[PDB]
This record gives C-alpha cells, sequence and structure tokens, in this order.
C-alpha cells in the first residue's frame, strides 16, 4: 500500500 | 474537540492549518499533509516514517516509526494536546 492507504488505516 | 500544544501548532500550521481547535480527524489529516509533502515516508515500505532531524522526531520522540502502529501514534498525537 501508499502510505496515504496505510494513513487511511490509521485514521479509519 | 482539541488544542494541540505549540509544537504540534506550528507542524499544522505548516500545511496550511490555522485554526487553534481541531478534531482528531483534521489533526490526522494535518499530520499525513506534513509527511507526504516533506518525503518523510520510505518510498518501498511507506508505512515507516523516517522523522529524526525533522521537527515530528521532536514532537514523538522517536526517530522513525510505523504507521501500522496506531495505538502508539495516537499516544504519541495526544502527548502533544490538550
Amino acid at each position: 500500500l501508499t502510505f496515504l492507504e496505510y494513513w487511511a488505516q490509521l485514521m479509519q | 474537540l482539541v488544542r494541540p500544544k505549540p509544537l504540534l501548532l506550528k507542524l499544522l500550521k505548516s500545511v496550511g492549518a490555522q485554526k487553534d481547535t481541531y478534531t482528531m480527524k483534521e489533526v490526522l489529516f494535518y499530520l499525513g499533509q506534513y509527511i507526504m509533502t516533506k518525503r518523510l515516508y520510505d518510498e518501498k515500505q511507506q508505512h515507516i516514517v523516517y522523522c529524526s532531524n525533522d521537527l515530528l522526531g521532536d514532537l514523538f520522540g522517536v526517530p522513525s516509526f510505523s504507521v501500522k502502529e496506531h495505538r502508539k501514534i495516537y499516544t504519541m498525537i495526544y502527548r502533544n494536546l490538550v
């Protein structure tokens, strides 16, 4: 995954 | 909801944030933008964030972290909130 996809996982 | 302490507030302001109080989701949005725009993430394993010698390392107190450590990242953030 890309950074922003990992960060989304962190935010959700 | 939350009020960043001054160093975190400075980081959020560098990517455009102007307010004193934010939701957590907005803090997280701006922090992801800070990481992205300063190219702090590893280009091959993109959950790795390098922060030693960036303000973010000072804020968190770590030289690197993984985005997958969700509870650790929440904790580090909240140590920078009132």
